[PDB]
RNA sequence: AGCCAGGAUGUUGGCUUAGAAGCAGCCAUCAUUUAAAGAAAGCGUAAUAGCUCACUGGUCGAGUCGGCCUGCGCGGAAGAU
């Protein structure tokens, strides 16, 4: 009931883009605003709908006079669709035996077990135009659990013997576990569907793929919202297999001494990774355990937790989900989150090299004025193979500072090497040479040279432009059309180190090397480049840098 | 139409015609290159 | 000049009515008259029309340089005509001709149906293509440009009403 | 031969079957099956040891057709195939390394004389001396 | 100044080749044919396909073009019973 809504265009657009074979049945009457009839073509009857009511009439009439010929040229393509479905209707399309409403569906229903044609219907949901029409095809074009191939439990490891079991009540019990939601009443819940067999209330239902024992509690059905306790679950209902101790994605819900499934196909990868941070330090005690009931619900929600910084780095496949699981924490889990950046190796390096920085120390701490005017020379970040991140080349002029006071200057430099003048970014792996160490007697101690060395190191960084040693990820992107030229140009805004442009039968896969420091909102940006039309991989390879030049003014 | 005292022929294909007396300069594809005063 | 080296040849089938300054051209399907300025010296000499700038109005080389281009278009417009097709690229936008009226499916809360004057035989082969036919070169643009000014070419999608030969410059979002 | 429709000479070393991305567009001009230009030239590509850029030209036709002209590799890459390195032009008039006499230049010009009507022997001799001086190469006989 | 009009074609023009493939930028800055073509100006652009400047090669068939000096003119120019 919208402008530009041509029914015959879209069904005949599938034969061009999707490449399928749709033969539609319920056509259109009305110029989309005075629309009143939906043209079912098997029975050749138009249906009247409600003046504006939420559901009164179903009045069937004949084909109206304003579409007496388009019904003619389209019904003859309907009755084609059984002569090339079954071989037996081939000789009565041409011989001229009558192609009734009941005879043609007996061939076309068997054309849904192979799925070469889909059955299309135009109408309105909101204007109550078509919804009462759409239900009768479901019992005649959508398959039943007893008309399909039923539960097929193979074996375990012995031999590949796929066994079609019965769809009736006369089999060992069988179900599957999916849509396993949560609740603050019982904890874990499920939305499971039983394919055949009957269970009573109270059972030792196992999960036979992961070797765990569970007991079957009080099962509850819904109107999608309201608790209705379903005691006796019949073959084919959908309910809540409650009280499972541990349960994974798609394992069996089955009594022992019975057939057994072991099947988990297409385990996904949540791609976009944002790092959640608590508000109070009482929150991390309850945000460390947030992974418990949340990640148990679904495999499209991962947490790539770090090894050092101990922040909680989540992983989603869409930020649109990483919206929601924060909002799931908000009013019911009662969490105040401060969503920030993931743990990228931010090891401050150095662009410029300071010549000499003297730590100014002068204080009568221990009686006499403990001096300590020691000077260090900013040495280039030690490269190649350097296991120790602290490379203090203590160059005492003529071994002047004694061994007792060597730890002093060492400690000061080490303290600021692990710290960072930007946001506490470790200036590690940076070799540092001592220029000259002033030494005394009553004016020589630990603080004497420790405090001095501390300031000296920081002073140097202000005139050494510390940049950022950064990890580089192997980023691949799969995009079908010639819209990747805007992508790889916009990828060139982000130091994506290009490898090559390659193609597939439908996709143009681009190969690049992107800084992990330059991830930020990568997912939401390509999703506005690719329009969300992208399915690709993420790996790691090199390690490079990302521009900072913050020592100039930003760094105090 | 941006206004400034200087009409400088800036774009490579920049027409200049004196409509009403005040000069306004006519590009083809760039709307940014069109001034009006001077 | 170039215009002085440009005389116009009237053919058989279009009659001129030279009452000096006022010329009313009796043509094929209309009457294309222009009451020119007094900076012209007109003479349908033998068959090919010759003109002239009057003294005093020595800037009439311009004022009749309009006229030399003018009447050439008039004798070929009253007979052959102008095809002025417009391309409607709009989401749910249609075009349909009835009598001398054009509909405008233009994304509004109310329909716009404007009546179009004489010198117009409009047509519509489809909802996005619309013919206009006419005799004056002015009137075949003036009624066309009014529609285009109701929905100018949008340079972020290519949305709008646009001419057949006109080629827009659509940009990209580049931020979000 | 033909006119304002299409004429570009671009092909690089024919050991690579898949059209290299920058060459792609000269095959992305008038609607080719890119498998056809892969299957046209490989019947004669097995008479070479690959490694040099061999050139072809493209030229088009009305409906879905096309055509192409096979020649021999140019002497510009033949200068830097014998010299070992493929790129020597860092400073033209300040590098004096590497000699090949005129006798090598004419025997890579007979394969031009047996292939093409331009790029003649004696006229290209100063330009095969001219691609030497820009690369920083010497010549004596 | 416009319509036909080839944009004659050696080459990938390197470097560093991931594309820096005349069209990112530094050194060369020759030209196989010179009645028409430069190892080159922008747009298309990761690169190029598309579209031109280059000579207008063929038509119009006469004047035309870019700056220097002065006579004056326009814009610049918005204020408070």
């Amino acid at each position: 009931d919208r402008m530009g809504a041509n029914f015959l265009k879209v069904v005949n657009q599938i034969k061009t883009r999707l490449g399928a074979n749709p033969v539609p049945l319920q056509l259109a009457i009305g110029a989309e605003e005075h629309f009143t009839g939906v043209v079912d073509l098997v029975k050749m009857k138009a249906i009247n709908w409600n003046d504006a009511d939420q559901g009164v009439t179903f009045e069937y009439e004949d084909i109206p006079a304003d579409m007496v010929e388009l019904a003619n040229e389209w019904h003859q393509n309907l009755i084609e669709s059984a002569a090339e479905a079954s071989e037996e209707l081939m000789e009565k399309y041409l011989g001229g035996e009558e192609l009734t409403e009941a005879e043609i569906k007996g061939a076309l229903r068997q054309r849904v077990l192979n799925n070469e044609i889909i059955l299309v219907t135009c109408g309105s949901a909101f204007k109550n135009k078509g919804v009462q029409a759409m239900l009768d095809a479901v019992i005649d074009y959508l398959p039943s659990p007893v008309d399909v191939p039923a539960i097929n439990g193979i074996l375990d490891d012995g031999k590949d013997t796929p066994a079609e079991r019965h769809a009736s009540d006369d089999e060992p019990f069988s179900a599957l576990a999916f849509k396993i939601a949560t609740d603050p009443f019982v904890g874990n819940l499920t939305f499971f569907r039983v394919y055949s067999g009957v269970v009573n209330s109270g059972d030792t239902v196992l999960n036979s793929v992961k070797a765990a024992r569970e007991r079957f509690g009080r099962i509850v059905q819904m109107h999608a919202n309201k608790r209705e306790e379903i005691k006796e679950v019949r073959a084919g209902d959908i309910a809540a297999a409650i009280g499972l101790k541990d349960v994974t994605t798609g394992d069996t819900l089955c009594d022992p001494d019975a057939p057994i499934i072991l099947e988990r196909m297409e385990f996904p990868e949540p791609v976009i990774s944002i790092a959640v941070e608590p508000k109070t330090k009482a929150d991390q005690e309850k945000m460390g355990l947030a992974l418990g009931r949340l990640a148990k619900e679904d495999p499209s929600f991962r947490v790539w937790t770090d090894e050092e910084s101990n922040q909680t780095i989540i992983a989603g496949m869409g930020e649109l989900h990483l919206d929601i699981i924060v909002d799931r924490m908000k009013r019911e889990f009662n969490v105040e989150a401060n969503v920030g950046k993931p743990q990228v190796a931010y090891r401050e390096t150095i662009r410029q090299k300071v010549t000499d920085v003297e730590g100014k120390h002068a204080k009568q701490s221990g009686g006499r004025g403990q001096y300590g005017h020691v000077v260090i020379d900013m040495y280039p970040l030690e490269p190649g193979s350097n296991p120790k991140g602290y490379e203090f080349i203590n160059d005492i002029k003529g071994g002047v500072i004694p061994g007792e006071y060597i730890p002093a200057v060492d400690k000061g430099i080490q303290e600021q090497l692990k710290a960072g003048p930007l946001a506490g970014y470790p200036v590690v792996d940076m070799g540092i040479r001592l220029h000259f160490g002033s030494y005394h007697d009553v004016d020589s101690s630990e603080l004497a040279f420790k405090l001095a060395a501390s300031i000296a190191f920081k002073e140097g960084f202000k005139k050494a432009k510390p940049v950022l040693l950064e990890p580089i990820m192997k980023v691949e992107v799969e995009t079908p059309e010639e819209n990747t030229g805007d992508v790889i140009g916009d990828l060139s805004r982000r130091r994506g180190m290009l490898k090559g442009q390659e193609s597939e039968v439908t996709g143009v896969k681009i190969h690049a090397e992107v800084p992990l420091s330059e991830m930020f909102g990568y997912a939401t940006q390509l999703r506005s480049l690719t329009k969300g039309r992208a399915s690709y991989t993420m790996e790691f390879l090199k390690y490079d840098e990302a521009p900072s030049n913050v020592a100039q003014a930003v760094i105090e | 139409m941006k206004v400034r005292a200087s009409v400088k022929k800036l774009c490579r294909n920049c027409k200049i015609v004196k409509r009403d007396g005040v000069i306004r300069v006519i590009c083809s594809a760039e709307p940014k290159h069109k001034q009006r005063q001077g | 000049s170039r215009v002085a080296k440009a005389p116009v040849v009237v053919p058989a089938g279009v009659d001129v009515k030279i009452n000096g300054q006022v010329i009313t051209i009796k043509g094929k399907n209309g009457e294309l008259t222009r009451t020119l300025n007094d900076a012209v010296e007109v003479k349908h000499a033998d068959n090919t029309l010759t003109f002239g700038p009057r003294d005093g109005y020595a800037d009439g080389w311009a004022q009749a340089g309009t006229a030399r281009a003018l009447l050439n278009s008039m004798v070929i417009g009253v007979t052959e005509g102008f095809t002025k097709k417009l391309q409607l690229v709009g989401v749910g936008y249609r075009a349909a001709v009835k009598g001398n009226v054009i509909n405008l499916s233009l994304g509004f809360s109310h329909p716009v149906d404007h009546q179009l004057p004489a010198g117009i035989t409009a047509e519509c082969p489809t909802q996005t293509e619309i013919v206009l036919k006419g005799a004056d070169k002015q009137v075949i643009g003036q009624v066309a440009a009014d529609l285009r000014a109701y929905r100018r070419p949008e340079p972020y999608k290519g949305k709008g009403v646009r001419y057949a030969d006109e080629v827009v410059r659509t940009k990209e979002a580049k931020k979000k | 031969a033909k006119k304002v429709q299409a004429y570009v000479k671009l092909q690089v070393a024919a050991g690579m079957a898949n059209p290299s991305p920058p060459v792609g567009p000269a095959l992305g001009q008038q609607g080719v099956n890119i498998m056809e230009f892969c299957k046209a030239f490989n019947a004669k590509t097995d008479s070479i040891e690959k490694g040099l850029p061999i050139p072809v030209v493209i030229t088009v036709y009305a409906d879905r057709s096309f055509t192409f002209v096979t020649k021999t590799p140019p002497a510009a890459v033949l200068l830097k195939k014998a010299a070992g390195i493929k790129s020597g032009s860092g400073k033209p008039n300040k590098d004096k390394v590497g000699k090949i006499s005129r006798a090598q230049l004419q025997e890579i010009a007979q394969t031009k004389a047996a292939d093409m009507t331009g790029a003649d022997i004696e006229a290209m001799t100063r330009s095969i001396e001219g691609t030497a001086r820009s690369m920083g190469l010497v010549v004596e006989d």
